[PDB]
């Protein structure tokens, strides 16, 4: 499996410019996708999602009435049509898969992405800005919600992802409770609604990053403010 | 009444959506039994018309056919009747080169009549090795394996009488054994098959429709 | 009199009506669980029966006492729904009719169309177009008052040239639309059945020829002989103007008895006379 | 060949009989104790409560 | 000296006899007479599954009691969502002639097989979204009728050439090839401890094996016809079969003693599926007359119908933590009760 | 004076 996109570039304000992904080792029909900027210097932030099928297409209100998504399916592809572009669009853009069913693992997979540089919700609230930890010992992170995200179905929804320093962001924990795939069993997450925790017992080396909250009770996906880890 | 749920009701009715499309495209589809003996009728009608149960499937004049052919896998058919239960119509091949096997293949034609599951599935009957037999029965009179059969030894009336033996077991009303008598040498054989196949379905739909 | 034996053969038609369709409905809904369309359609039109012959005993009370003993939005509504369940039935057996023509003479065609969902939107496609054909009754309904000197329930006030238009229009559409596509339809399929190459040399082919010819006969005719009398005594009376009479009177209540008795012996000959319906009924 | 699988079958035969095959009444008195201890286990033997039901 | 071992096999048949009529002391039915009857146990549907088109062969509930697979002779293996009736995969099939279906108890894998003498084995949790079948077993001569899951590694598999198997998943092969039954072998269960399991066959007969031994241990006949279903008690110290013959009897490992016959006048038909409750006090059997009844086990009477479904009930499940049953019938439906 | 399912 290998996402692999293009399109990034220098656009004047108030332009318009597409940009594609091809996906290879991947079965692209079933899949519904999502589209997540990342500011130069802030936290990710969301922006498009296509479903599988285009059955529903669903936008942020930053760029609502301003940016399109579509699928090939016959062709392999994601297109985001962008117009209307402005100097705080400036980001590096991900794309990202996730399939939706029963204790299935969305966002497992993040692509390369690509640099772009431009000539109500639910609010994620991480009180610290950064920690400074030592490996072997263990380190907290918590994120607080405005509106609980415990539904009636029995689960909690609340995702945790690691940004890797020049790399792809990967997925930790999903749903509060289950690991990724290939994840160290060191990595572990729980807590209730408006008090969410994660927890690395003996930490090691490589586990460095910006820390992300991330919900899925509703649609925006108001992503968490970040925690950085210092060696 | 949440997000993910939402999207995995979507993904259920996609999936019912392609499992109906599949279903709507099985339509087209003949499923014909296939119950005759092993001697040498199953080999020409497999090939002509082209170790668990084998499946062949042809295309004509706008149906496909799938042949399936049961034998060689050496179990009890009390298991087997029943999962090949749909089909539209049961092909019996009879091979009239020993005498012997004909009572064994006669009882087992009976059987296959009168199965409960097979109550109203028309069967279409082959008599194979036609130009071997006819030369064979001048030598060999219709005599041994048919003591009560009292007629002259002609190819014809023999024929006949032993189309009339098989189809006296039928013993059941809407059902019907379509007879016909095939050379496996040189035949036109798939197309008798789709005439005799579209008969079944004609009478079939007339039950759907209750004109009976 | 005849006033009376007329209220006592519509009294008698309604129990039959009633009883035959309750029973009908009454052994879809309990052992056919509407599986195959062929239930779906025989259900439709049940309920559409069903109803036409509740419709019926109001036009007893019409006929036993010459004034409506009613008002006139009910009046209105009588006429909207005997409307929708005559106009509905009529349709019905003609989709039935299409049905068998499609299944019979190409099984395949049938199964491009055929379809449970295929079969419900037919059936809502069939009711709305009941609606909106009733629509100018439902519009132009009323009271008149009659000969005898009281009100009576008719369907077109201003005018009586929209007299013979509405009743040319009623009766050219209940017969060239239904009465002459399901005869091609039936004919048809006893075309496409002796077409068979198939020798069939024993009795099953004569057997399963004579039921198909006698079944398609006997609705045929039936239908004929009960929607035919009204329609030209209808017409007649439209184009040429006769002179009052208890007989013509007692003739049209006699021949509107006629129709709703065919009404009544639809689903009598497409539900008891089936052969896979009449093991399931008879299996309890 | 057949003295072969006669000789296999009789030694079948002997070792499933050189078993200790306890009394019925203690095994029918254990299986009755073991239904007996689980009863409250099973949603089936007690109607269970709607809020407790997720298949309502 | 076929004469002679005829007769000794005779001899120790008779001596098995009279050791298991020496164990025999009293009937089951007269010790549980004491215990307060069961009362009328009525269930209605909670659910009904849609969407197969063909008749259904089998079924198997998932170990955390919500997602099960369903085979169908349409050739889709659908695992259904029970709770919100939904379709978590459809998985075609290279052959529609599947008898059986397997839930792995990590719930990674799902096998199926039938008329095609090939056990498939399909990986669920893959990188991709697909689900793709992750080996073909082959080597059988007979149609598979039953398959149940050791491990994500092992797997059991009774064919119809009257013989079991144990298949290594990773390595492909045989190790372990259970033979010397003489019916058409139909159902297998797993004992809880997984390391006893008991197969009964068309010769009325049910044979324990051991998966370490890999050698029949005790034989237990005294069926009138075909064993179709069976089903170890809860404890693993016991079990249940169905047979063609309209009764299910109970069975024990210990006691070598058929305890209790299962039969009403009024039923005439086979049996299809069968399976014991969370506590063994429930038996739930399917027949082919269009019905379900539910058996109490130590009472012997029939405490519960099971009613709707059309056509003959061919398979039948209970959830792991025992709360929920399926019955999934000919008629293309799979119904879940409470 | 007949017309409809009612004659005047």
């Amino acid at each position: 499996v290998q996402l692999v996109e293009s399109g990034g570039g220098l656009v004047q304000p108030g332009g318009s410019r597409k940009l594609s992904c091809s996906a290879s080792g991947f079965a692209f029909s079933s899949f519904g996708m999502h589209w997540v900027r990342q500011a130069p210097e802030k936290g990710l932030e969301w922006v498009a999602y296509i479903s599988s099928g285009s059955g529903t297409i669903y936008y942020a209100d930053t760029v609502k009435g301003r940016f399109t998504i579509s699928r090939d399916d016959p062709k392999n592809t994601l297109f985001l049509q962008m117009t209307s572009l402005r100097s705080e669009d400036t980001a590096m853009y991900y794309c990202v898969r996730s399939i939706y069913y029963y204790g299935s693992s969305p966002f497992d997979f993040w692509g390369q992405g690509t640099t772009l540089t431009v000539s109500s919700d639910i609010v994620m609230t991480q009180a610290t800005s950064s920690v400074p930890v030592t490996p072997g010992e263990s380190v907290s992170i918590s994120c607080r919600s405005s509106k609980s995200l415990l539904h009636s179905n029995g689960n909690t929804y609340l995702y945790w992802f690691l940004q890797r320093p020049g790399q792809s962001p990967q997925l930790l924990i999903y749903r509060m409770s289950n690991l990724a795939s290939g994840v160290p069993d060191r990595f572990s997450g729980s807590g209730s609604g408006t008090a969410f925790t994660l927890t690395i017992s003996r930490l090691e080396a490589e586990d460095v990053g910006v820390y992300y909250c991330m919900q899925h009770l509703e649609y925006p996906l108001t992503f968490g403010a970040g925690t950085k880890l210092e060696l | 009444l949440s997000a993910e749920e939402r999207a995995a009701l979507e993904r259920s009715k996609a999936i019912e959506k392609n499992l109906k499309e599949d279903g709507i495209s099985a339509a087209k589809d003949v499923k014909l039994l296939l119950l005759g003996a092993d001697n040498s009728g199953k080999s020409t009608i497999v090939k002509q018309m082209k170790t668990g149960i084998v499946e062949t499937h042809f295309t004509f004049k706008n149906l496909h056919f799938r042949l399936f052919d049961v034998g060689g896998q050496r179990s009890e058919r009390k298991k087997w009747i029943h999962c090949f239960e749909d089909v539209t119509a049961i092909i019996f091949c009879v091979d009239l080169s020993d005498y012997n096997r004909m009572h064994e293949s006669l009882m087992d034609f009976d059987s296959i009549c009168n199965n409960k599951f097979f109550i109203d599935t028309s069967i279409i009957l082959f008599l194979n090795k036609k130009d071997l037999f006819g030369e064979k029965i001048k030598k060999s009179p219709l005599t041994i394996c048919f003591p009560e059969y009292t007629g002259p030894n002609t190819y014809e009336d023999a024929a006949a009488y032993i189309q009339a033996q098989f189809e006296s077991k039928n013993r059941s009303p809407n059902k019907e054994i379509y007879c016909h008598m095939t050379c496996a040498t040189d035949t036109n054989n798939a197309q008798v098959i789709f005439d005799a196949v579209t008969d079944i379905i004609i009478a079939n739909n007339l039950r759907g429709c209750g004109l009976y | 009199t005849s006033n009376a034996v007329l209220t006592f053969i519509y009294f008698v038609v309604c129990i039959i009506g009633l009883c035959g369709n309750t029973l009908v409905i009454y052994v879809i809904l309990r052992y056919a669980k509407m599986k195959t369309i062929t239930n779906i359609y025989i259900l439709n039109l049940a309920i559409a029966d069903e109803l036409f012959m509740l419709g019926l005993p109001f036009l007893a009370m019409q006929v036993a006492l010459v004034h409506w003993p009613f008002g006139k939005a009910i009046c209105r509504v009588v006429m909207t729904v005997d409307g929708i369940n005559q106009f509905t039935s009529i349709f019905c057996l003609t989709v039935m009719s299409i049905d068998r023509y499609l299944a019979v003479v190409h099984p395949i065609k049938s199964a491009k169309w055929r379809r449970p969902r295929t079969a419900k939107m037919i059936t809502m496609a069939v009711w709305g177009v009941s609606l909106l054909v009733i629509l100018p009754i439902m519009i132009y309904a009323g009271l008149r008052s009659n000969q005898w000197g009281r009100s009576s329930c008719t369907i077109n006030w201003p005018g009586g040239a929209w007299y013979t238009g509405f009743i040319i229009y009623t009766f050219i559409l209940g017969f060239l639309v239904p009465l002459t596509i399901i005869c091609l339809c039936y004919l048809f399929i006893i075309i496409k059945v002796k077409s068979s190459g198939i020798r069939v040399g024993s009795s099953k082919r004569k057997k399963s020829e004579k039921k198909v010819t006698r079944m398609v006969s006997i609705v045929v005719a039936v239908f004929i002989f009960c929607w035919l009398p009204f329609y030209i005594f209808n017409v007649s009376s439209v184009s040429m103007a006769i002179s009052p009479t208890p007989a013509l009177k007692g003739m049209f209540d006699f021949v509107v008895v006629l129709t709703y008795a065919n009404s009544c012996a639809n689903p009598i000959l497409y539900a008891f006379l089936s052969d896979n319906f009449k093991k399931s009924f008879q299996n309890v | 060949a057949s003295i072969a699988q006669a000789r296999k079958l009789v030694e079948q035969l002997k070792m499933e009989a050189n078993i200790d095959r306890i009394k019925v009444s203690k095994a029918a008195a254990d299986l009755m104790a073991y239904c007996e201890a689980h009863a409250k286990e099973d949603p089936l033997l007690t109607p269970v409560p709607a809020s407790e039901n997720p298949f309502r | 000296e076929l004469d002679q071992l005829r007769q000794e096999a005779e001899q120790l048949k008779n001596q098995i006899r009279d050791a298991r009529k020496a164990c025999a002391d009293a009937t089951l039915s007269q010790i549980t007479n004491n215990i307060d009857p069961v009362g009328r146990i009525q269930m209605r549907t909670r659910r009904t599954l849609r969407g197969h088109l063909a008749k259904i062969y089998a079924m198997h509930w998932g170990t955390d009691s919500r997602l099960l697979v369903s085979a169908s002779q349409d050739g889709k293996l659908i695992i259904w969502d029970s709770y919100t009736t939904n379709k978590v995969h459809a998985i075609p099939l290279r052959s529609s002639w599947v008898m059986t279906c397997a839930y792995a108890p990590s719930g990674n894998y799902v096998a199926c097989g039938g008329l095609d003498n090939i056990c498939s084995i399909y990986n669920l949790k893959t990188r991709e979204g697909n689900v793709r079948v992750s080996r073909e077993l082959a080597g059988h001569t007979g149609y598979l009728s039953c398959c149940r899951f050791l491990d994500d590694n092992q797997i059991v598999t009774s064919s119809g050439d009257t013989t079991c198997a144990l298949w290594d998943i990773e390595t492909g092969q045989q190790t372990t090839t259970f033979t010397g039954h003489t019916g058409d072998v139909m159902s297998l269960s797993l004992a809880p401890d997984t390391r006893l399991f008991v197969s009964g066959a068309c010769d009325a007969s049910a044979k324990l094996w051991d998966v370490r031994e890999g050698m029949c241990r005790q034989t237990f006949t005294g069926h009138e016809s075909d064993i179709n279903a069976i089903c170890f008690f809860p404890n693993g110290n016991a079990f249940a079969t169905g047979s063609d013959d309209a009764t299910c009897r109970l069975f024990d490992l210990r006691a070598d003693q058929e305890l209790m016959t299962y039969s009403h006048d009024n039923i005439i038909c086979g049996i299809t599926s069968v399976s014991f409750s969370k506590s063994g006090r429930l038996l739930l059997a399917g027949y082919d007359d269009f019905n379900c009844n539910v058996w109490d086990a130590l009472k012997a009477d029939r405490a519960g119908v099971l009613a709707g479904h059309d056509n003959r009930v061919s398979c039948l499940g209970v959830t792991d933590d025992g709360m929920a049953v399926a019955t999934g019938s000919w008629d293309s439906f799979l119904k879940i009760w409470n | 004076x007949c017309f409809x399912k009612t004659c005047t």
